[PDB]
RNA sequence: UCUCGAGCCCUAGACAGCCGGGAGGUGAGCUUAGAAGCAGCUACCCUCUAAGAAAAGCGUAACAGCUUACCGGCCGAGGUU
């Protein structure tokens, strides 16, 4: 249903592409309550129970492109 | 004597007290 | 084919076989009109859980599909190097 992540990441991250390396090229960066909303709209998508661990699936795929936190 | 195998009922012994072997073996506890 | 020795695994069920499961984020990001395990480059992270790779081998125009890993069951005594 709801919209994939990859997308929901590059909109509040304000950038489109990620970088030739992840972890390795810091595209961009999210708050931790920023990983607060995204989590809230992919509840279903998820499988966790707990709102903590739908963010352990979503705060996977950005490291993973060079999108820190903080 | 694997370690995970006592591990395993360990965790099984502890939600019991809130592999079939493995379940028989923490349930003879 | 016979004999001797060493390491490791095993009734908390080994080895093989057969049956069942092999799941979600997500068709990873990049590249690209497209590539979704499997053209290439990079990364290769976490949920549910008894398991289940950012996928080992086929397969596809790309999907699909078929299996490996991995887990569970049946079986029951040696097995493997």
């Amino acid at each position: 249903g709801v919209p994939p992540t990859a997308e929901l990441i590059k909109d509040e991250a304000g950038f489109e592409t990620g970088s030739g390396e992840p972890q390795e090229d810091f595209v961009a960066d999210l708050s931790v309550d920023q990983v607060k909303q995204i989590a809230e709209q992919k509840h279903p998508d998820l499988l966790s129970y707990d709102l903590t661990n739908a963010a352990k699936e979503v705060v996977g795929t950005c490291t993973s492109l060079g999108v820190t936190i903080e | 004597i694997p370690e995970w195998k006592q591990e395993e009922v360990d965790a099984i012994v502890e939600m019991i007290e809130s592999r079939n072997t493995l379940l028989e073996r923490a349930l003879d506890d």
